């Protein structure tokens, strides 16, 4: 296949896979393994990272009467680069969920091992990790904020934060980054509630001063209701050293088919920003961010294969927790969150500006918000969708979606009412796509991941296009036809040296 | 309806502020108000000094910012400690945002610092504390929203949010003892596994010699252990009053440690008070029974399995806890709770007042007062919450109408202090002065300890039923025998306790 550029198969189960944003070189966290590689998927180191001796009954120090220590796999769990201080951040499951900081040059050299417990120790919980401005000092130093699964399989386990931010000092490497006496850095759930009301934490990212994670779970702690499955979206304030802005609403994302459709399970999201279009409709500045998710109704826990492509921006995101946040203060109410501690009624507060950058007090501090932001889906689709990713090099977004069966998609968003597919392919048949998927620095090339594989995968090709009616017909945004060569490409490789206007036709704009 | 006391002295404030005993001696007691706090004298309730800490008006507007009233929003002093080194540990809730000071030597402020987790934001009588060996022991709130309960040392905390450590506590009193430190407080059950929103009285207890657990746990107690206080009538049909209200310091009856306590009824019960006295032995042999089993989804379990228990007891003060093993500081923390519960004195209530209009609030004993015949009777003082003070007794008659000892209560007197509805929060005895200070939210009032000089009449004297006062037959004034000498031989004096009061009247000739 002529799209497809260069396919690098390897030996284990991936896991992760992040690209430097200015070398372009590609990290890749596996099973076991670890793997460095240049821009075109050239092997440069590989780091064996397991098995090792290992019991989840047992810490590094001290392993308990009657349990012992057996050969396990290493799963890996994180895969972060430090822009200020060149080192790369790996986090295995072993040893109840230990981070190595590794040389970003040679990712072989080890500089720093943590003992803290930081990370889920399962093969299966969910672990979300993206570095961003926070305390100790005023936001100069970035940290890592973390959101962990309670993996219920050891007494360890209730140590470790739900959601935490973590310094990167080398002197408190790992530790939570602010932390007194009755607060901190951290929210953990409650010794009631840890057991039985499980988090998915699926993506995480920062915007505007506040920090996100994108969350599946119960709508419900108590067992007086029904179980249902919703998306939630978890937020703090970054200048927050006390996690007083913690704060969640949930997240629809509602269709009209077949009555009433709610895809309650979210799978892969992705932070990008939009068009010069698709911006007019969403009332936004283009160097504004949204979100785009993907979306699968649930049976249960369980994703089916009937999905939904969703996006939310960022101004209707912070409108919306403004929202929640408002009323509560307004004293109308339960404050939520009762899964941390049992849920008291929003207190009536004097508050005359909150705003969206509101950033958190003493009263009505852990807040969980229940007027969701909702979406409609631009498009839906018959089959389970595990990544997302969007690009608006040309004056369109287009939306790259990974599918359960090895699939790639792509869907083009004139508006937030409008959009279609115009490709799709297979990447890698019969293994799904990874959540993890990233382009190339100039949006040209994109790192798709399966099981096994990384496939570069080239954004556009025109030039295979030869008639005309071809070019036109594929409806690639990316793709015009000049009048004078017979070239199917962008307007920028046209030369506008004709006089006619129609020298490079889009393929809604005219015929060929 | 009731007899009015014969007032000595009376320190009077608004009603606005809210006094809380913060140190107490034979000479002095110092009261923390809504902006000040006083050095009185016991001598006339005179103020002899003042120490004036107001919030800042800053402050104050972030109070009401977050929704309270201005009655909410000041700097209420609640807590007080003399430190060793002549230096004044002075903490105020500074309209729920709780500051902690230091008055050097006249004073003149020397450290300023937050106080949340030692020292309350509301003024409410929900906390306590205890400066014990150098270091001060406090159980409060650390929030502003008042969910999150703790009991702090330096360095060493309960665990944040969990319920099965304290569950949304009401602190009475902190007691010191023996290298321990013992808690008093009313606490939401959640023990019984059908459990519906029943409170309970506990009494709890850390080692002073506490330093935490190894790793992370060294920053949370590796002592923690709470027992139920049992103040129920005994008998066929048992009767509970599960809220604690008050409690006294340790008292020294004889060669038994007591300590006498306030319980009432919950709300939408039978309303009614009782006083109970608890042996110290008794409240620390509690600590060395079995445990209580968690919760579990099965619910049908004898308390914890005896082979779960390591080697070396949870709770023994160990000399460095940081050895302790992983295995046994995450049992103390999912075991808080003993099995037994901690019995009382005469396994009844020495006093007890159902459906009544008023309820008890404040406990004060004399204790050892010699009678007459030579016996010693503790006096215990009760409050109640529209301003009177019971005093009464307690004889243990052997075999007086059955084979098992027959308890009984001898009400001394029931008099008004306070106006009609005022609530009796404290009392405060002084033995030397023969005054008892009444102490409501705005006022301090002073009245006899002991009314022997007041009476005039034989019957009086007599039906009073004071173990201290008697009839002298010589002289003809009612004297007290503190001061006077019998000698066993002489039929001078005259008292009459185990009879009823009518029967000590018929005594007195002519
Ligand atoms: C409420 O207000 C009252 C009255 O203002 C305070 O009571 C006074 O407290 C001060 C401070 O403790 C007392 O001063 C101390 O007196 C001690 C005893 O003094 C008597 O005995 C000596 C001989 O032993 C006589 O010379 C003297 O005239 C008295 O008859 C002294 O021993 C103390 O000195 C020691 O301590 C200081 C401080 O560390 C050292 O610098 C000295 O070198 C020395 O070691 C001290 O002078 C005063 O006597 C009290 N007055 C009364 C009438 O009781 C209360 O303290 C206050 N409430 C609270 C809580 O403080
Ligand atoms: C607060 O404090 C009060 C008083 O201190 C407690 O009241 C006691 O409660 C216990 C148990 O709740 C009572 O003890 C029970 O006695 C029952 C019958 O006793 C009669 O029969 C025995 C037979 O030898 C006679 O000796 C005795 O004199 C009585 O005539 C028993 O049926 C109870 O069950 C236990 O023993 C039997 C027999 O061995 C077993 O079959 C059972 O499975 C079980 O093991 C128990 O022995 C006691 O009598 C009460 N005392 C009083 C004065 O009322 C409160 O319980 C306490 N509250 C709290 C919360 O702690
Ligand atoms: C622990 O590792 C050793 C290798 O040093 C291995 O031989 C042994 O089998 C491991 N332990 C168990 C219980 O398998
Ligand atoms: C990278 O690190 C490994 C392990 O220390 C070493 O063998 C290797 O020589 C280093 N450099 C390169 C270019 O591989
Ligand atoms: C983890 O997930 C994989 C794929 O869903 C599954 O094969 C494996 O059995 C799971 N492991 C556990 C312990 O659930
Ligand atoms: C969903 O689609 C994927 C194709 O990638 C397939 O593996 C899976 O079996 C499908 N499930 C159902 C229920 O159709």
């Amino acid at each position: 296949n002529s799209t497809i550029t260069n396919v690098a198969a390897f030996d284990t189960k991936l896991n992760h896979l992040l690209v430097d944003t200015i070398t372009g070189r590609v990290f890749v966290g596996g099973v076991n393994r670890l793997y460095q590689l240049s821009p075109d998927l050239e092997l440069s180191e590989t780091v064996k990272t397991g098995p090792q001796n290992d019991s989840v009954e047992c810490s590094i120090l001290d392993c308990p009467l009657n349990a012992v220590r057996s050969p396990t796999d290493n799963y890996n769990k994180v895969l972060l680069i430090d822009r200020a201080t060149s080192r790369l951040i790996a986090c295995g499951s072993l040893f109840q969920g230990t981070c190595t900081v590794r040389n970003l040059q040679n990712v072989s050299i080890i500089e720093h091992e943590v003992p803290d417990a930081v990370v889920a120790n399962d093969a299966n919980s969910s672990t979300v990790a993206f570095i961003a401005p926070g305390p100790p000092q005023h936001p100069v130093t970035n940290v890592m904020y973390v959101g962990v699964t309670y993996t219920n399989n050891s007494p360890y386990r209730s140590e470790i934060p739900a959601v935490a931010s973590r310094s990167l000092e080398k002197t408190k490497m790992f530790q939570i980054a602010s932390s007194a006496v009755t607060t901190g850095t951290r929210t953990f759930i409650n010794s009631y509630a840890r057991e039985t009301y499980f988090v998915n934490y699926v993506y995480g990212f920062s915007s505007e001063r506040f920090s996100y994670f994108l969350t599946t779970q119960l709508k419900h702690s108590h067992h007086s209701s029904p179980k249902e499955y919703i998306t939630k979206l978890v937020r703090i304030c970054q200048e927050d050293s006390n996690y007083y802005s913690y704060t969640e609403i949930p997240v629809e994302c509602i269709s009209d088919a077949q009555g009433g459709t709610k895809f309650n399970l979210v799978q892969a999201g992705f932070l990008g920003k939009p068009s010069s279009d698709l911006a007019q409709s969403l009332g936004i500045s283009i160097q504004d961010d949204v979100l785009f998710a993907v979306f699968s109704k649930g049976e249960g826990n369980t994703p089916t294969n009937n999905s939904a492509l969703c996006i939310y921006s960022l101004k209707s995101i912070r409108r919306k927790f403004m929202q929640n946040i408002k009323s509560c203060f307004n004293g109308s109410g339960m404050r939520g969150l009762d899964f941390i501690s049992p849920s008291m009624p929003c207190v009536l507060t004097k508050l005359q500006t909150i705003g969206e950058d509101f950033c958190g007090l003493d009263v009505n501090s852990p807040l969980g918000g229940e007027t969701p932001i909702t979406s409609v889906p631009v498009a839906m689709f018959n089959t389970k969708l595990t990544s997302v990713a969007a690009t608006s090099t040309s004056g369109y977004t287009v939306v790259f979606v990974g599918t359960s069966d090895g699939f790639l998609k792509k869907v083009v968003i004139e508006s937030s009412s409008i959009a279609n597919e115009y490709a799709s392919f297979a990447v890698d048949l019969g293994s799904e796509i990874n959540r993890d998927m990233q382009f190339d620095n100039q949006n040209l090339y994109i790192y798709v991941m399966s099981k096994t594989k990384v496939s570069k995968v080239k954004v556009f090709d025109c030039s295979d296009y030869k008639t005309c009616g071809d070019c036109l017909g594929a409806r690639d945004p990316y793709c015009g036809w000049c009048s004078l060569e017979n070239k199917c490409s962008p307007r920028s490789n046209c030369q506008d040296d004709a006089n006619d206007p129609l020298y490079w036709v889009s393929y809604k704009t005219g015929k060929c | 309806q009731t007899k009015q006391d014969k007032v000595l002295a009376h320190f009077i404030g608004n009603s606005t502020d809210y006094f809380k005993i913060l140190d107490h001696n034979d000479e002095f007691v110092l009261v923390g108000a809504k902006d000040v706090i006083y050095n009185v004298s016991l001598n006339g309730l005179k103020e002899i000094a003042r120490l004036e800490w107001h919030s800042t008006d800053a402050d104050r507007e972030l109070c009401a910012l977050k929704g309270k009233h201005e009655w909410d929003c000041h700097n209420y002093l609640r807590v007080y400690a003399l430190r060793p080194n002549g230096e004044v540990l002075l903490c105020g809730t500074n309209s729920y945002k709780p500051r902690c000071r230091h008055y050097t030597p006249r004073y003149e402020v020397s450290r300023d610092v937050e106080a949340q987790g030692l020292c309350p934001y509301s003024p409410a009588h929900n906390s306590t504390y205890a400066f014990a060996d150098g270091h001060l022991y406090s159980a409060t709130v650390a929030d502003f929203s008042g969910g999150d309960p703790l009991i702090y040392r330096e360095n060493l905390r309960t665990e944040q949010y969990d319920l099965k450590q304290l569950n949304q506590p009401d602190f009475v009193g902190a007691i010191e003892r023996n290298g321990y430190v013992l808690f008093f407080f009313r606490e939401l059950s959640m023990e019984v596994m059908n459990f519906g929103k029943a409170v309970y009285s506990r009494v709890a207890r850390v080692c002073k010699n506490d330093r935490g657990g190894p790793y992370s746990h060294g920053k949370s107690w590796t002592s923690f252990l709470k027992a139920r206080l049992n103040c129920s009538v005994p008998g066929e049909f048992p009767f509970y009053f599960d809220e604690i209200q008050a409690i006294s310091p340790i008292v020294e009856s004889g060669s038994k440690s007591l300590i006498y306590a306030v319980f009432t009824t919950s709300v939408n019960a039978i309303p009614g008070s009782a006083v109970c006295a608890f042996n110290v032995d008794d409240i620390l042999a509690a600590f060395d029974g079995e445990f209580k089993s968690q919760k579990d989804s099965q619910s049908h379990w004898l308390p914890v399995e005896r082979e779960q228990v390591p080697k070396p007891r949870p709770g023994q003060c160990v000399e460095d806890s940081r050895t302790l093993t992983s295995i046994a500081v995450n049992f103390i923390k999912n075991h808080p709770l003993m099995e037994e519960a901690v019995p009382a004195v005469h396994g009844r209530p020495l006093l007890t007042k159902v459906n009544l209009h008023h309820r008890l609030t404040a406990i004060a004993v004399h204790p050892q007062v010699k009678s007459l015949s030579g016996a010693y009777y503790d006096v215990i003082y009760s409050g109640t919450d529209d301003g009177k003070v019971t005093k009464f007794i307690n004889i243990l008659s052997t075999h007086p109408n059955s084979t098992v000892d027959r308890l009984k209560t001898v009400v001394i007197s029931e008099m008004q202090v306070l106006p009609l509805g005022t609530p009796i929060r404290e009392l405060v005895i002084s033995t030397s002065k023969n005054s008892l200070v009444v102490v409501s939210d705005g006022s301090l009032v002073s009245v006899p300890l002991h009314h022997c000089s007041h009476i005039v009449d034989c019957l009086g004297c007599l039906s009073l039923q004071d173990p201290i006062c008697a009839w002298d037959l010589q002289t003809h004034e009612c004297k007290n025998l503190a001061t006077s000498q019998h000698k066993f031989g002489t039929k001078t004096y005259l008292q009459s306790l185990n009879s009823t009061k009518k029967a000590a009247a018929l005594l007195c000739p002519h």
